[PDB]
């Protein structure tokens, strides 16, 4: 006879939204049926009713901590449909922020991760490097989380001028603000006894899952879009992908700590190399006109009416 | 040898181009 | 053309460290090892020592 | 007294929870205020509403402020907490949490900043600050 | 289960509702190929009362 | 693997309508067992007797439907919802929308006839 | 700078007066060079003392007890 | 050369194959060092010293309301309506900024001014339906409506967060310095 | 009668203050090692704080569930928090200079102790809430285990004294520390007081990720400041019992040749500048302990309840029984078999 | 009346003082929704054997460390005598211990694919 | 190796000075990590609403 328990909605573990139904014969889960739509929005019957620039919004908050690569997969959509290019300037644009966005949110992860787990300190650490990361993103955008940055066509606006040596040192301690991390989890005995052998996936079950990201590599498979299918200016870049062998909690915790070093690599060549050019695609029959043509122009006037109306 | 004498990125001298080529 | 846009610098920067770097400090486990066997034995040499004189103590009282 | 031990229950639902986060990280340190937050519903003074409250979770909602000993007080944190938000129209969103629970103090932002929010927790206070408890009682 | 395809990971299933059709519901299946580096794509139809057989 | 839940029963179209109907006589037994548990759950003012009436209601509203796929397809739904109450996965609001008769007396004047109805505007 | 030394300095620097209107209005002891004042009567302060952290070098003493 | 149902791609990497897991006898260390490493907790001490080295650091926060987070040119808050030096309106009642508007909070109507001019009657915004997107501001064609620096505008009734033509026109009046600092400061860029 | 009444005043307020001031002392502890501040904005420098929390939680209406024993519910925390309490009754400061001096004071503290798992047993059956119930009978496992091995500690040392007076224990070690010959000792007696204790990472019993709050879900009000005070006046016992132990308790350092310099006399100055030097010195060990407490909790990530029954009766308790056999071996090599 | 006593009964004096304070001055408004118990916010058994066996073998051992307190506080009378006694008596129990070690009392798919071709 | 460690003098972050940074470098676990803090004379100056860029911009 098994017993049932009600896991969430209020608990921190659940990020309030998961009713978990457990049933234990004991201490051991016996089924597990995780209940969810107590977020469901309708986004998607909403979107219908929008235009795509309208649309693009709703994006930044499906993954409410990777805003930008949420922009950048409903931008690569629309380009495709569109078959328009964007700029090189644009591209490299969107490869940086992608990347400051996938260090945002593995602090986010593996923060939240470590204090579920009982580690209350890095949970701190991390989060003054996601306020000097979210100063970025307020920067360029104006919204510290939502930014609606990454358009169709490429960005909204050009990078602010002091932007790139502020990155650049933000980059130079980053890389010991992570060793600290490392020092206080990935030696120690608790945490290896808390994320040892738990939560195994076989490399054949992380397929026929659907599993993707690191929860498939850990399990010794090297699969990453960025390799495979090179989008944006992931081409023009230099990285390595971390692949586990147990795909166990330990080697995903591995995994995701080696890919906040492979984005500092990418966030620094990026700083290095950042092109001139335009940032969103030339033609105003897409993308906005500069405002000092709107207020010149006739064609780039009806462009600006058109697209916003 | 210390942080008081780090040298000034802000007054380094950027790249400057005059006309961006991109093809059709 | 570009005019007064953010560009990198014409050298480029410095590079940043971003390999691990979490350096092996501490002497040797048995140099600790035998610490903790002198302090020991230090310790257990004068408890025992204390021990007899409060003995001899308790003759005399 | 009331004031100064500031005990929210957390109930975080969205994108405002993570600002709601960012207010207790280092740089606001909601801690240095009294602001402790808590589990358990019966620990605690304030709800925050952070977040889309949706039809589903409506009676959850209201299940946990009712289990809030008093005196209690709510904050609505967010344009989804306020007014529905973005999914106003939506077919599983209710319209403003003060459909289910009454609300006192009224954050707007999508979301607010994390000092958007700590300025709403001030007004909060300020309302503490003027409220008559025995004085109400001298007028009885 | 082709040695040439292997199409081992489902991406996701989805419908689109087509009012003008006499089969409303088109459903797609998204197949992803790790062995190769290649997706596919498959459609079929349905309508209101008339099921399509589960892939579970 | 992921495994079914309580009282899960796979999809299956029956393909004649015999067959449907031993289910449907199934389901109905189940649901009118259930009924005190129903009102054990969801801590109803109402009776038992007001439970198993309310669902013989609902088996009659659809007692002359023929096409045998739109019969399937109650029947499925029919499943579906007694799974949702037999689990507790329902809350009491959710539960309370089957049962709008038993709220009181919503008002004094409930229009009938065609003048009391367009002095309301909704002749 | 948490250190004991800066809150002595601070505290000589700025006066005794002063030193408790800080201590009961922001809870810390700043010493900076006035800026200017408001049309509501605020006074603004920015400091270059090196022991002073990142966005903590300008700030604000309120001219009303409820302030806001 | 020639493959069936693969590719050199699909081959295997050079040493995917990973070599054999040690046993305990093929270990470096003795015994007695992994002993006291067990014993002794060493890692533990390392965290706890790596913990401990951060006690002595300068902290970060900082002490709101005396004191404020950096703020942007771009940065979205609070809603205003401005005017031209002469005083006149900017708004000409165009209402790009109600169909561009994601949350469909704006409201306007509009008509012939005594005057002659083609002005606004009504325009809401309803603050707890918008998203803070700043898309009416990059819309209007003669930026009438913007977003303001301000986010300290917390109310204590639902009420007062409807704006109106009246209080958005005050918020412009009231907020028009810093309005200027952002417009200086971000319009090369829009 | 008027002394003895003074005496207790003095030595309660002491300890209610002191108790209440290291909540505040662990915010503001975990706060630097998290790079922030912790309260420091009621009261000047954050010094109010506690006592701001105490008299919101006496304001605080009291929730009784329905299916609830009531009585039992109020009265958990209260015999928790008078044992917990009691336990001080014992402690010296000084040589003699304590509220109660029992020759059977090693006893007392023990039998005071094991009264301690009863908050912990009792609250899950008085809340009935589930998480509860499972909190309540993991931590009651947890407990009693752990417990085992603080009174194996406490059998070892008494093997050196042969005496169940705490002043006696205390005065042994003017020639050294017991934390000195046995130093594996002290450490396993941190981490068993930390796991009696149930602070992380042995925080299983109400950790708020495995389970929501813990036992303590349903109490609000006074019961909840009960159990908070109970647990950091236990925290400040246990630090006490290993300051007697093994820190030598009230003993710093040989001030014979000082007091000859200063004093030519015993006068009131005298006898209370002792009592000011012995305090302190007692006193500054608590504090290390406590700081220990604090700086543990920001450091590791929690245990399982497995993990942590493993450890306590199949890493620990075999050690502790070899020590058993070992210290009697070399008393007896050595012929010092302490007399009474 | 010493001050032994006195303290013993002064802390549940304070403890039903404090108890008292709260009862007196804080609201008391029960309704049904708020005496509901809580778990996770909406209305809603076997056992291992170890949870047993830990609490039931907690007694023995107990005993066992209760049982030195004689010794511990008469090690000198009974000299090397009583010593040998106790060295026998701990070894008798460390056998039970030995016993519990290896019945692992405390604690709580691999198969090849093979096809018939 | 590149990306290896750099030496902490060349990190934009605080850090120590006189005898408090001879100290610091006796007690560190890794002398070259930096404490985290950014250099306010360089960080984020001059302020993004006073850039000169500002004034020369033109659309790219
Ligand atoms: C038996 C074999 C003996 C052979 C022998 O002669 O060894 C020589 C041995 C050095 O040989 P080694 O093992 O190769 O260590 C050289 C490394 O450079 C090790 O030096 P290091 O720079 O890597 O680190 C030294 C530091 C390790 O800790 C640190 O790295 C910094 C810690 C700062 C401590 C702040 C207080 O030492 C400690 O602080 C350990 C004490 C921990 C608690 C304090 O010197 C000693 O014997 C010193 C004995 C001190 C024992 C204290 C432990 C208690
Ligand atoms: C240290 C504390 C300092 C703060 C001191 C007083 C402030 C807190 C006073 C406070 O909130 O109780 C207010 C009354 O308000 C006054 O006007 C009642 C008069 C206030 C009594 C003041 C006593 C001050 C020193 C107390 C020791 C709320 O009780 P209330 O009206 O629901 O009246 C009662 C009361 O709460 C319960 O004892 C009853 O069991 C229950 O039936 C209920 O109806
Ligand atoms: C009573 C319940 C449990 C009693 C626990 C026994 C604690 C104890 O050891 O009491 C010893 C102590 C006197 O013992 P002793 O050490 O010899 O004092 C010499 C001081 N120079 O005793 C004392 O100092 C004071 C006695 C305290 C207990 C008195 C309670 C009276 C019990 C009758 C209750 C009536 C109903
Ligand atoms: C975790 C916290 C660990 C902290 C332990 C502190 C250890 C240092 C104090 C030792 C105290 C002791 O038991 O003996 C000290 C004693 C002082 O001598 P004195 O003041 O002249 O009194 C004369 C009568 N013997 O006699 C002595 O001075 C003997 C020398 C001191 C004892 C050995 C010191 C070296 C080992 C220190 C390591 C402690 C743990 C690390
Ligand atoms: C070389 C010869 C030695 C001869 C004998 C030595 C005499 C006694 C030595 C004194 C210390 C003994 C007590 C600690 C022993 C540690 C044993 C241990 O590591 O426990 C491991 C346990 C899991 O057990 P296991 O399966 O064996 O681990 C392998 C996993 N694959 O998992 C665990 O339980 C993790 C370890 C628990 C640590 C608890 C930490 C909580 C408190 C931290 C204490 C640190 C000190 C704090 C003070 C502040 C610093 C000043
Ligand atoms: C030390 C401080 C001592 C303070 C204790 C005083 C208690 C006063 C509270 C009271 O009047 O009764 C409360 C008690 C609550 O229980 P009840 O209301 O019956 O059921 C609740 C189920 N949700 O109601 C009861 O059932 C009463 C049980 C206790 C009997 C005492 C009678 C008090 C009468 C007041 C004069
Ligand atoms: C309040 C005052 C502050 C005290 C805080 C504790 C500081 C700990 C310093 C780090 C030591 C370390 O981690 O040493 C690590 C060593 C392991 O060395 P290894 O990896 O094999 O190096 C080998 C490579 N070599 C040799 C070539 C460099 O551990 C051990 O063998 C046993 C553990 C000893 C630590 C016990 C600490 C006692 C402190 C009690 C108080
Ligand atoms: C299994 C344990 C074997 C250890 C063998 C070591 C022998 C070394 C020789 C030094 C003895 C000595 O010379 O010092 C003698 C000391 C002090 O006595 P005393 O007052 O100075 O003698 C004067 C004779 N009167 C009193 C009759 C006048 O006596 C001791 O008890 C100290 C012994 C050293 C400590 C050994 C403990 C080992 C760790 C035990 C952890 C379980
Ligand atoms: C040992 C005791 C140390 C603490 C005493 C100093 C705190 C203080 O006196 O602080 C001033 C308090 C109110 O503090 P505040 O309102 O938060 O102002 C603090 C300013 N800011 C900017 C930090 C907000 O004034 C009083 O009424 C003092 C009466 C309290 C007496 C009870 C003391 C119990 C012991
Ligand atoms: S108000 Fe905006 S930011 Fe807040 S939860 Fe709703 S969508 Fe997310
Ligand atoms: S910020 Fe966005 S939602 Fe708000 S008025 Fe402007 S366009 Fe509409
Ligand atoms: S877009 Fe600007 S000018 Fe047009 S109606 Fe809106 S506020 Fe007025």
């Amino acid at each position: 006879r098994a017993f049932t328990i009600n896991f969430g909605p209020q608990h921190p573990a659940a990020h309030g939204v998961l009713r978990l139904i457990l049933e234990l014969s004991g201490e051991e889960i016996i089924r597990s049926d995780p209940h969810v739509g107590l977020l469901h929005r309708g986004t998607e019957k909403l979107i219908e009713y929008k235009t795509y620039m309208q649309a693009l919004p709703y994006f930044d908050r499906l993954d409410y901590v990777s805003m930008m690569t949420n922009e950048q997969v409903f931008s690569l959509a629309v380009e495709k449909l569109l078959n328009v290019e964007v700029p090189l300037r644009g591209k490299y644009i969107r490869t940086m922020f992608g990347e400051i966005t996938r260090v945002l949110n593995h602090l986010m992860s593996v923060c939240s991760h470590a204090m579920d787990v009982g580690a209350l300190t890095p949970f701190l650490w991390g989060f003054e490097e996601r306020e000097k990361l979210m100063e970025f993103y307020e920067r360029v955008s104006g919204a510290r989380l939502h930014a609606a940055y990454v358009r169709p066509g490429g960005v909204s606006q050009d990078l602010p001028a002091g932007l790139l040596d502020d990155i650049y040192m933000w980059a130079t301690q980053f890389g010991d603000r992570l060793d600290e991390i490392e020092e206080l989890l990935t030696d120690n005995r608790i945490w290896k006894l808390r994320t040892v052998n738990i939560g195994t996936v076989t490399a054949q079950d992380a397929l026929n899952l659907g599993l993707s990201g690191p929860m498939l590599r850990g399990s010794g498979i090297p699969f990453d879009i960025r390799k495979n299918a090179p989008y944006d200016a992931y081409d023009k870049v230099d990285f390595d992908v971390p692949v586990g062998m147990n795909g166990d909690c330990y080697d995903r915790y591995l995994i995701r700590m080696a890919e906040f070093r492979q984005s500092l690599r990418i966030i620094e060549q990026c700083c290095n190399d950042m092109p001139a050019g335009a940032v969103k695609v030339e033609d105003f029959k897409i993308n906005s006109p500069p405002r000092n043509l709107m207020k010149e122009d006739m064609e780039a006037l009806i462009h600006h009416f058109l697209l916003y109306t | 040898p210390s942080w008081e004498n780090i040298k000034d990125i802000r007054l380094d001298p950027k790249v400057h181009v005059d006309e961006v080529y991109e093809p059709i | 053309p570009s005019v007064g846009q953010d560009l990198p610098p014409v050298g480029g920067y410095e590079p940043v460290q971003w390999r691990r770097n979490l350096p092996a400090r501490g002497f040797r486990p048995l140099v600790y090892l035998a610490a903790l066997c002198g302090i020991c034995g230090y310790g257990f040499y004068r408890a025992l020592g204390g021990i007899q004189e409060r003995r001899e103590l308790k003759r005399e009282k | 007294a009331r004031q100064g031990s500031f005990w929210p229950v957390t109930f975080g639902l969205a994108c405002c929870a993570v600002e709601m986060m960012h207010v207790s990280a280092p740089r606001y340190d909601q801690d240095r205020l009294g602001i402790i937050f808590r589990a358990s519903p019966r620990q605690s003074d304030i709800m925050i509403v952070a977040g889309t409250l949706t039809n589903k979770m409506a009676p959850v909602l209201r299940q946990v402020y009712d289990q809030m000993p008093e005196p209690r007080w709510v904050i609505s944190m967010g344009s989804c907490a306020n007014g529905g938000g973005y999914y106003h129209f939506s077919y599983s969103v209710v319209r403003g949490c003060d459909r289910i629970v009454p609300v006192d103090v009224y954050v707007p932002g999508c979301p607010p900043t994390s000092e958007a929010l700590m300025y709403g927790v001030f007004q909060l206070q300020r309302k503490m600050r003027n409220t008559k408890i025995t004085r109400m009682w001298y007028r009885k | 289960d082709n040695t040439s395809t292997q199409y081992k990971s489902i991406i996701d299933i989805t419908a689109v509702d087509y009012p003008s059709r006499e089969n409303r519901f088109e459903v797609v299946y998204n197949f992803l190929s790790v062995r190769h580096n290649s997706r596919i794509r498959l459609k079929t139809y349905a309508t209101e009362v008339t099921p399509v057989p589960s892939i579970t | 693997a992921i495994i079914a839940t309580a009282f899960a029963e796979t999809v299956k179209f029956s393909g004649s309508k015999q067959e449907l109907q031993k289910r449907t006589l199934a389901l109905y037994r189940q649901f009118l067992r259930g009924a005190p548990t129903f009102a054990d759950l969801y801590e109803v003012q109402f009776s038992i007797p007001t439970i198993r009436t309310k669902i013989r209601q609902e088996f009659e509203r659809h007692r002359f439907v023929d096409d045998l796929s739109i019969q399937n397809v109650l029947y499925a739904k029919g499943h579906m919802e007694y799974q949702e109450c037999i689990n507790f996965w329902k809350q009491q609001a959710q539960f309370l929308k089957y049962f709008p008769e038993e709220d009181d007396i919503q008002g004094r004047h409930q229009p009938s006839n065609f003048v009391d109805k367009f002095l309301k505007n909704r002749a | 700078s948490s250190s004991l030394y800066r809150v002595l300095r601070n505290a000589w620097e700025v006066g005794p007066r002063s030193y408790w209107k800080q201590l009961n209005s922001i809870g810390d002891t700043k010493s900076g060079r006035l800026v200017g004042t408001d049309i509501y009567g605020n006074k603004f302060y920015e400091t270059d003392h090196q022991d002073e952290i990142h966005l903590r070098t300008r700030y604000v003493e309120y001219k009303e007890k409820d302030y806001d | 050369n020639i493959y069936a149902g693969g590719s050199a791609a699909a081959a295997p990497p050079a040493g995917f194959r990973i070599h054999r897991p040690a046993t305990w006898e093929e270990s470096e260390e003795g015994a007695l060092s992994k002993a006291t490493k067990y014993f002794l907790l060493a890692e533990m001490f390392r965290g706890l010293y790596v913990v401990l080295e951060q006690f002595f650091r300068a902290p970060y926060t900082i002490y709101y309301p005396f004191e404020k987070g950096p703020v942007s040119p771009r940065f979205r808050g609070e809603h205003a309506l401005r005017r031209y030096p002469s005083g006149e309106e900017r708004c000409i009642a165009c209402k790009l900024c109600e169909a561009i508007c994601p949350a469909l909070a704006i409201t306007i109507d509009a008509e012939e001014r005594i005057d002659g001019s083609r002005r606004t009657t009504k325009y809401d915004i309803d603050m707890t339906k918008c998203i803070y997107c700043g898309y009416c501001q990059e819309s209007c064609p003669v930026d009438a409506i913007v977003e303001t620096p301000n986010v300290e505008y917390a109310t204590e009734t639902r009420e007062e967060l409807l704006y109106n033509k009246e209080k958005l026109l005050a918020n412009g009046d009231k907020w028009e310095l810093e309005l200027q600092y952002a417009l200086d400061a971000d319009a090369p860029y829009r | 009668m008027i002394i003895n009444i003074v005496e207790i005043l003095i030595f309660l307020v002491c300890v209610l203050f002191s108790v209440a001031y290291l909540t505040v002392a662990e915010r503001k502890t975990l706060a630097y090692m998290q790079r922030r501040l912790g309260p420091n904005f009621v009261g000047y420098y954050g010094l109010l704080q506690a006592f701001a929390d105490a008299v919101k939680l006496l304001l605080k209406e009291i929730v009784l569930p329905k299916e609830s024993n009531y009585i039992i519910l109020v009265i958990s925390p209260l015999i928790t928090l008078i044992t917990a309490l009691i336990g001080w009754v014992v402690i010296p400061l000084g040589p003699g200079i304590t509220l109660g001096e029992l020759n059977l004071g090693i006893l007392f503290s023990l039998a005071i102790g094991s009264l301690g798992v009863f908050g912990s047993l009792l609250s899950g059956w008085s809340s009935n809430s589930k998480y509860s119930l499972l909190g309540s009978i993991r931590s009651t496992a947890q407990l009693i285990s752990y417990e085992l091995i603080l009174t194996s500690i406490f059998i070892i040392i008494i093997m050196f004294v042969s005496s169940l007076n705490i002043t006696t224990i205390i005065e042994t070690q003017r020639v050294v520390w017991y934390c000195i010959p046995l130093l594996p000792l002290l450490l396993i007696f941190f981490i068993a007081s930390v796991a009696e204790t149930a602070r992380p990472p042995f925080d299983l019993t109400e950790s708020e990720s495995e389970l929501v709050a813990g036992y303590f879900t349903e109490y609000s009000g006074s019961p909840f400041v009960f159990f908070f005070l109970a647990e950091y006046s236990n925290i400040i016992l246990i630090s006490a019992f290993n300051g007697y132990l093994l820190l030598g308790g009230y003993l710093s350092f040989n001030y014979s040749y000082l007091f000859n310099i200063l004093f030519n006399d015993y006068s009131y100055v005298s006898f209370l500048f002792e009592g000011l030097i012995n305090s302190s010195a007692y006193a500054i060990k608590l504090v290390f302990l406590m700081f220990s407490f604090i700086w543990v909790r920001a450091a590791f990530p929690r245990f399982t309840y497995d993990n942590l029954i493993n450890f306590c009766w199949i890493i620990l308790l075999p050690l502790l029984f070899g020590i058993f056999l070992i210290i009697p071996s070399t008393l007896y090599i050595f012929d010092s078999f302490p007399t009474l | 009346m010493n001050t032994f006593i006195i303290f013993i009964i002064l802390i549940p004096i304070v403890g039903f003082a404090l108890l008292a304070v709260n009862i007196l001055l804080a609201v008391y408004k029960p309704y049904n929704e708020k005496l509901g118990a809580f778990e996770c916010g909406l209305t809603s058994l076997a056992f291992n054997a170890a949870f047993i066996l830990v609490a039931i073998l907690f007694l023995p051992f107990d005993l066992e460390i209760s049982t030195l307190l004689p010794y511990v506080m008469s090690i000198y009378l009974v000299s090397n005598y009583g010593f040998t006694i106790v060295l026998l008596f701990l070894l008798i129990l460390i056998i039970g211990f030995v016993y519990e070690i290896n019945t692992n009392a405390l604690k709580i798919n691999t198969d090849s694919l093979i096809y018939k071709l | 190796l590149p990306g290896g460690p750099v030496p902490v003098f060349k990190k934009y972050t605080v850090g120590s000075k006189g005898i408090w940074e001879k100290l610091r470098v006796l007690l560190a676990i890794a002398p070259n990590r930096s404490t985290g803090n950014p250099i306010v004379p360089l960080y984020r100056v001059p302020t993004p609403g006073s850039r000169p860029e500002a004034n020369v911009y033109q659309d790219p």
